[PDB]
This record gives structure tokens, sequence and C-alpha cells, in this order.
RNA sequence: GACCGAUAGUGAACCAGUACCGUGAGGGAAAGGUGAAAAGCACCCCGGAAGGGGAGUGAAAGAGAUCCUGAAACCGUGUGCCUACAAGUAGUCAGAGCCCGUUAACGGGUGAUGGCGUGCCUUUUGUAGAAUGAACCGGCGAGUUACGAUCUCGUGCAAGGUU
RNA sequence: UAUCCUUGGGAGUCAGACUGCGAGUGAUAAGAUCCGUAGUCGAAAGGGAAACAGCCCAGACCGCCAGCUAAGGUCCCAAAG
RNA sequence: AACAGUGGUAGGAGAGCGUUCUAAGGGCUGUGAAGCCAGACCGGAAGGACUGGUGGAGCGCUUAGAAGUGAGAAUGCCGGU
RNA sequence: ACUCGGUGAAAUUAUAGUACCUGUGAAGAUGCAGGUUACCCGCGACAGGACGGAAAGA
């Protein structure tokens, strides 16, 4: 099992489980790959400066979708200030496939 | 993905012996255990702690002149019913109230608070009755 | 002496708690098979 | 209003204060603050305006092929089925315009009731029945009348 | 199962729930004696309601007399009658004269 | 010109300004006369 | 002509009583109050969406600070550590993760005490 | 009739200037809807009756006489989850357990515990206040029209334009 | 560095409050007394000062269970010596 | 595309959502219209669909036009509770 | 008055799961901060608070 960087953000993988990440392009069925794997947990422990040289997470994309939605309201008393937004935030559905090379 | 832990929690039962050791040093170390944060598991909701027996509570110690200058008061509820003892009469008539007062104001306030407390055991003298529970020995860190 | 203000239900509901009826004493009287309250009449039972 | 509604004179309340009229708009009796009132709605334009107006739907007619130029339309009988036969002959469907040159009657009697079809004589045409009605039918008179008139 | 109504009982409801309490779930045989030995004035309209669901029961379902249960009992509100001027004697205004409506379902067990 | 596809000449008509109807418009309670003045 | 209105009026606050589902007593029943509750809850949510990063945070820290006194170093003494040695890439959530699912995390710790000499 | 459609439109769609109020001049309401057709429930059963349950008529009887549709407040019956050591503008974020199974969606219901959190409106320099208003629900309830003045935009024609 | 001039249309506003500097003022230290002069609130949420319109830091388009700091802090409540 | 920006009362400016009616084109609907009830759907907001129940005869879409044009507060008026 | 059977109103009412103390605060804190107490639901009394009404100085 890795930790990956992908949205800004670290998350750990192991091989055949399901992430969310942020939109992170690509196209339903693609192959994406991950450069930044900070340490390689397991048996073999590989902990790297800034990020282990030569690590590669593979993983396959199954869909682009958004969240639920959001109300986002606000308001202020007794000053008459109201607003009202919606929000669904996108992102994306990865399966890790192989945890190096 | 954080693990919060529930049903899941395991306590141990730990001696600590109050001998030579401050009544406010040794309340905060003590109260930190009791709630839980010494271990890798703690959450904030579901008491991870563990149980503690504290022996020898007569033999604290209070520095400077608190062993004649510090009051503890009581308010009943009647108005104006104030009344209080030192701390020279607590600690040489009920060290066990004198101990669980401090850690009792050192925990968090609520439901989960009074739990946290309810895991404590308290005991002048050098024996408890506890030797069921197989208890160790815990060194206080500071 | 003026309410304040108005009671709420759930408030109204747990006064309500204690005002209700006991169920009645009742024997079978020996000749007939009549019901009757304890240590009260019914020869015509 | 609020004044021409029956009643509301005495200030309703007395005692044994008094404010306000039963009739005020904001009662359930009546008094409606602005609502309608009767007025004309009409205006003119200039005349150029209105020449160029006409000419224009004329010409936007003539070039989506809506017009047919009859030699005349003539009917000895006044029957409504001799004017579905000719209509029919010449392929008009839907709404149709007919314009003749000096108003004969024959032609205003039929087709008056046939539900698509309005008669109009030479100086009778307008935007809103030229627009209207998909088709237009008109003599070579009535096109003499109109041009010279225009 | 069987069922009867009886609606605008000149009753308050609250008053006749007091005494519906009292014997919904229990055996019918058992429930007739505790109205008649409850000493209400909901009691009698009760008892007629249970009667005539349990003659509904025998004429019409043939199910028997025995081996009948009460399932529901429950007592709505009906149209009030408003006396405005109650000055008759009383020095009070718009007494409300309440009503319900009494319904009692019988089944057997 | 059809008359089920009328179009006025871009920039002749104007929407009125209906005020007092609600305070997301800018002209509510106040009604755009802001307070006694 | 005129516009009588009924049917807005009712759906407009249907919605609105329909998103306070689950209040207590005449929160829940009341036009009035179930809109002044909703707007409360629209407040305290934008609020608290900022408060959980502010919450998890000091969680992972509290971890963190509890997993390395296990090794003999406090939670400043490590992170200096850490950063010094440029492993600190890794976050605090995922070493709190690595505190309470393998505590064989302790090579992080050593490294730090390592650089920390 | 780019007029109203039973709180509207006449005060009055209904035995309305009626009922009511006042000594009198005078003031002045509320109240429309079975069904295509009464075919408007023979007969049996409980009940003094009222009212029901069958049977029957009917497309419909949950269309049975204030009988089209029938919302909300308000009042009840049953049940899934929680609740008798707990201090609260009642929610919100975190969160086990239990019960379900959807417009399949990083699902629905309830929630033991932890953090944060002094209603809405008006007004004021400033309000959580011992400033003000609202018992609750529903309906109705406020920047128009005419004639002048002026400015911008559009269209037509232009030294001319218009009745 | 990107503002400022003219013309035209539309306005709202006319008891402001507190804090800090001065040293104009009892020119001195003032307090006064106003005078200036700056800031904040009004119209500004967030962190700190236990709580706190006007003090300190800092100006919220919306999401994230990412990182670095400001004022202020690191025995326990309560994050960190 | 590259930068920069997006707190806000009085107030100024802009873009839209819904309601009744009218005109034109297109349609629905007794194999079930409007209205009412429920739901875990869609849009940045005002809002809009789709299924199921009830209902038992009318309604909506596109482009224009006209307004008795949108309610939580008036010790509002009327009714119900 | 109280218990039982019958009948049955009014002023008032933003919603309300509505403790106490010491502070803070635009007038006086239940609802702000810190602490201390308190199993759930009633019936009868008291008059302390009642931001109840009377009052009235002024």
């Amino acid at each position: 099992y890795a930790i990956i960087k992908t949205g800004g953000k670290q998350i750990k993988v192991e091989e055949g489980q399901t992430v969310y990440i942020e939109k992170l392009a690509a196209e339903a069925g693609e192959t994406v790959t991950f450069e930044d794997v900070l340490f390689v947990g397991g048996d073999n422990v590989k902990v790297g400066n800034p990020t282990v040289e030569g690590a590669t997470v593979t993983a396959k994309v199954e869909k682009q979708g958004r969240a639920k939605k959001i109300t986002v309201f606000r308001y202020k008393p007794k000053k008459n200030v109201h607003k009202k937004q919606g929000h669904r935030q996108p992102y994306t559905k990865v399966t890790i496939e192989k945890i190096n090379a | 993905t954080p693990m919060a832990n529930a049903s899941t929690i395991e306590r141990k039962w730990l001696v600590v012996d109050a001998a030579g050791k401050t009544l406010g040093r040794l309340s905060s170390e003590v109260a930190a255990i009791l709630r839980g944060k010494h271990k890798p598991t703690y959450t904030p909701h579901v008491d991870t702690g563990d149980h503690v027996i504290i022996i020898n509570a007569e033999k604290i110690e209070l520095t400077g002149k608190k062993l004649t200058d510090k009051i503890y008061y009581r308010h009943t509820q009647h108005p104006g019913g104030l009344k209080s003892r030192t701390a020279l009469e607590m600690r040489t008539n009920y060290p066990e109230k004198m101990l669980e007062l401090a850690i009792k104001g050192m925990l968090p306030k609520g439901s989960l608070g009074r739990q946290m407390f309810k895991k404590l055991n308290v005991y002048r003298g050098s024996e408890h009755p506890h030797e069921a529970q197989k208890p160790e020995v815990y060194e206080l860190r500071g | 002496a003026v309410p304040f203000r108005r009671t709420s239900k759930m408030k109204k509901r747990l006064r309500r708690t204690h005002f209700k009826l006991n169920v009645p004493g009742m024997t079978e009287c020996p000749s007939c098979g009549e019901m009757k309250l304890s240590h009260r009449v019914c020869k015509a039972c | 209003n609020r004044s021409e509604v029956r009643g509301g004179g005495r200030k309703p309340w007395r005692q044994k204060a008094r404010q306000g009229s039963i009739r005020s708009p904001q009662w359930r009796g009546g008094g409606v603050v602005f609502g309608p009132t009767p007025r004309s709605y009409s205006y003119k334009l200039p005349k150029k305006v209105r020449r160029l107006a006409i000419k224009s739907v004329l010409s936007s007619k003539v070039i989506d092929n809506n017009i047919i130029v009859l030699e005349d339309l003539t009917l000895d009988t006044a029957k409504t089925k001799e004017m579905a036969a000719i209509l029919k002959g010449l392929s008009v469907e839907k709404k149709a315009l007919i314009v003749t040159a000096d108003a004969n009657e024959a032609v205003a009697l039929s087709a008056r009731n046939i539900p698509g079809v309005t008669v109009v004589e030479a100086n009778g045409i307008n935007v809103l029945d030229v627009v209207n009605h998909e088709k237009l039918l008109i003599t070579k008179a009535a096109v003499e009348k109109v041009e010279e008139v225009l | 199962q069987a069922k009867a109504v009886a609606r605008t009982v000149r009753i308050a409801p609250r008053k006749a729930r007091l005494v519906m309490d009292l014997i919904r779930g229990k055996q019918v045989g058992e429930a007739v004696s505790i109205l008649n030995l409850t000493p209400r004035a909901a009691s009698p309209i009760i008892e007629k309601v249970l009667k005539s669901a349990i003659a509904n029961a025998e004429h019409n379902y043939e199910m028997d007399a025995n081996n009948l249960v009460i399932s529901q009992a429950f007592v709505d509100e009906g149209p009030t009658l408003k006396r405005f001027r109650p000055r008759a004697m009383g020095r009070a205004s718009q007494i409300n004269k309440r009503t319900s409506h009494i319904t009692i379902v019988v089944s057997e067990k | 010109m059809k008359l089920h596809e009328l179009k006025p000449s871009e920039g002749s008509r104007k929407t009125r300004n209906r005020v007092g109807r609600g305070i997301g418009s800018g002209n509510g309670k106040t009604a755009g006369k802001g307070h006694k003045g | 002509p005129r516009v009588k209105g009924g049917t807005v009026t009712r759906k407009r606050r249907k919605k609105v009583l329909k998103l306070a589902k689950g209040y207590f007593g005449s929160k829940h029943t009341l036009y009035k109050v179930a809109n002044q509750q909703v707007m409360k809850s629209g407040n305290y949510a934008f609020r608290d969406r900022r408060q959980k990063k502010r919450d998890f945070r000091k969680l992972w820290i509290t971890r963190i600070n509890a997993a390395a006194r296990m090794n003999g170093l406090s939670y400043s003494r490590l992170m200096h550590g850490l950063k010094l040695s440029g492993i600190e890439v890794n976050r605090k959530m995922l070493a709190d993760l690595a505190v309470n699912d393998l505590t064989a995390f302790n090579q992080l710790a050593d490294a730090a005490k390592a650089q920390l000499n």
C-alpha cells in the first residue's frame, strides 16, 4: 500500500479498492498514473525523501460525476441580507491497479 | 477514513503511588491518562481511557504554605450556607476526597467527563482490593 | 396571575398522564354468571 | 374606489375609540387601491410608416409565393359549394384572403360560411388580415387599384 | 372483522376517551361488564356501540360471539355547536357544545 | 413576419421597474425612497 | 385582468416545511418558525463546514502526539525532525492512520531521531 | 368586453335594504354546487331514538341531504428508533448501534456521546434586553392612471417633420 | 503607478459612536475645553482579549477529513515545550 | 488563453424566475385534465420535471402583448382552530 | 376550598426540553462566560422572582 498525492491532498491506496479523486481530467476507461508516491508500506517499506524515487501507481477511470447537492444559504440579522446558492463538487471514481511500476 | 473507535476499546489497570508527589503535578498526568490522551486510538467522544488505582493517598505533598492557607469551600444550597475546611484537615481526615476533587476539576464537563471520573479509584494506605484485575505499575513521566 | 405564554403539546400530554380511570373490582355471581362489584348485591345474580 | 363603495362614512368603533372606515382597502368589505379604470389604448403612427408597413407586408407575401393573381372572380350563383370547388381548384387548403375591386356581392355571400376565408375590397386591405391569412387571392383590377392608391 | 360507528354523539370527546382507554384490547364479553360497572356518562353510549358491533358480527358475517376481541377503539371530534349567549343564568359567552364520533371494531382472536 | 414569430426591434422596449416586491430586487422595504426623505 | 394566486404560496411554504422535517414540536409544523430555523441551519452549516477542517487536524495532532510519546519523542520534536529530513511530505492525516493501523511507522520516528542528532 | 367569478363582482348570484343594532334620523351582514336521471336506500339485523352493518340503485354510496374537489392549523389510533444522573433559541458538524431498501444515489429513518452556537421584524450611534409587533393557520392587503415638463433608447422622414 | 476633467440622468445623507496621537489647548503632561489628526464600527464575518459594536491580528465567490504563518500561546480543562 | 478581481446598509446599474389574461403556431386529455397528497430527481437562485395515489373535466408548450404581478410582520380585515 | 358524578368559560399567549451563583452586557440575564448543584411525572399550599397587573409620586 502506497501514499499518493493527487488533489493537493494525499491518499492511502491498496490494490483493488475504489477511490474518489478531484476532477483529475482523463476520460472513463483510461488508465491514469500517479508519480508522487511518498511511501510504499507493506512487507518491504521504502520511506522516500520528498518522494520515493522510481515509484508509480497505476489506476483505471470509472466515471466522472458530481456529489450530492449542497445548498449554501447565508444571511445577516436585522440587515435584510440574504444569499442562496447551489453547489455540486465534481469528482472522479478510480480503481487502483498495480501499486508499483 | 480516520478510525473512530467503538466497542473495540480495551482498557488496562494501572497503579500509581502518590507518596513523594505534588497534588497538581500528579493530577494532571492522571487525568490525561483517564481521558485516554496517551493512546493512538483516542477519539474525542467515546472515552478510550483506562482505569487508574492510586495508593498512599495520605502522603501527597503541597509546596509553599498551602497546607495552612488553601481552603476548600462548599455551598450546600441554603443562602449564605458556605462551609469550609483547610487542606490540613482534608489530608488528615479525607485524603481520597482531596485527590478526587483535583482530578475531577481537571476533567471535561458533561456526561463523558463523569463517566471518565467513574473510572477512578483512590485508596489511603498501601493496599487495594483489585488484585483480580491484575493491575500494572505506572511511573509518572513528569 | 396571567399565563405568560401558551402551553406546548408535550407539556400538556405530560400533565395529563395521571388523569385516567381504574378498572373496576368485579367478581362473578355464584348462581348465574353476572359480574357485580365486590361486596355489592346480586341475589338476582 | 374606496369612496365609491356603499357606506363608509362613520368611524367604526365607539365604546360602551373611533378609527378608520369599514371600507378601507385592507378590510374585507371593499375598497380597491388602484385597479383598472376605463381608458382607451389607441394611438397613431406617421402616415409614411403606415404606407411602408402595408407595402412591406405585401412584398413579403410576394416573396414566399403566397400570392395568386386571378383574371377575375365572378359567380353566377351565390352557392358556398361553388366557392369551395374553386378554392380547391387553386390548391388553397388553409386560411385565405380574397381581394376584389369594388365589392361584388356574389363572392361576398359565398365563402362567408367557409371557416377560414375572408373577403375584402381593394381599399380595405390592412396589415392584420394580410399577415394572418396564409394565402392571398387578388383580382387583376384590385392589383391596379392598390398600385394606384399607393 | 366487524365495525359499528356512532356519529355526532352529544358528548365531549376528551371525556369519552377516558372509558375508551379502559375497554380497548379486552375480550368482548369482559368489556361489556366493565362498561356496565363503570360510573361514567360515556359508558351507556359506548356499550350501545359495542353491542351493535357484536350484533353485526353474528347476523352479517356469521362469526361467533365468543372468540371475539376489541381490535380498534377510538373517539374522534364531531361538528361543534356554538351557544353565543349563555347569558341565561350564566355570565359567560360563546359556550361550545362539543360532539364525538365513536368507533369500535371487533374481530376473531 | 408570421404572427407566432414576432420580434421587437432590439432596444425599443424596456421592462417596467416594479417597486416594493421583495428585498432581492434592491427596491424592497423602503421602496427606493430610502428613509424619511 | 385579476390574478388570484393560491398555488404558488402553498408550494413555496410547503418546500420550507418539508426542509424542516425532523425538528422539535412546532418547528416542523408552523411555517413562520420553520423558516427561521431553516435560515439558522444554513448559517450553521456554513460555519461548521469551516470548523470541520479545523477539528480534524486537531484530532490528527493529538493522535500523532500520543504515538510519538510512545517512542521517546514529543509532537514538536518529531515534526521538526521529520521536516528536517524531507520525509515530512507525509501528512498529518496519513501519519495518524499509520499510527492506528501500522505502528511499525516507528520507522519514521527513527528517521526523525537520527536527524535530530 | 386582453371586465369579476362566491373574502371577487352591486350592500344584495340564495325570499337583501332582509336578519340584526338604534327612541329616531340612520347604520347594515352572513349564506352558491347530490346525481345524466331520485333511480333519493324495499327488505333483514343492533338500537327508545339518533346512528350504524348488510342487502339493493347507481359509473361512483369513501356521490346518502351544508350530499363536486377537498389543503393548513387543531384532535386522535397503530407502529420502526431513542428516552427515567440529566441543565438546551432546540439546530448544525463529527459519530457508533438498531431498523429499512430508493427517481442506485460517496442510499433512507432514528439517533447514545463530542465541538460550536444569545429567535424574526422595525428602529437606533449602539439591542439578547426591562425598545416595538405578532396565540396559530388560511384568504384578502400598498408606487397606478390622466394631463403637462424633461432625459435616454428605437423607428420613419429629414431642413423639414407632422395633422 | 492608473487615475482625474467636462456634460448629462438618478440618488441617498445633515443629532454619528468609541479608541489612539498630539500639543494646537491650562500651547504646558495634562485632566480639562474644544481644536485638529488617524483608525475601527456604523455598513465587517473570521482568530485573540473568559464573556465583550468602537481594542489587537486580519477583509468571508463556493467546495476539500491538504500545507505555511499573524496576533496570541504550549501542566489539565484545551491544539502545541 | 494570461492576468486581475468577486464582505456589504441607504443607494445607482444589469440579467432573470414565476402568476392571470389575450393573439399566432403546435399540442395534450374520459386508456383520465386542472387541483390535492408522497417521494431518496434536475438547475447557480427565483424554480422545473418524472413516478404512484386521490380526483372526475378541462389544461398546458413556443413567440409576442397587457397587468387588480409574488406576503411573515401594518396593536391590518374576515374565517377556522 | 378538597374527593366523587354531570356540565363547563375568560384575561393572556414569538417558538421553548425554561435550575442557582459570580461576572459581562443599551436599560435589570433563563437563554452570554466560568463554576456549583439536579432520577422521570404529578397533587395541595406559599407569595420569593412575579420585566404579572394596582399605583404614584411626577
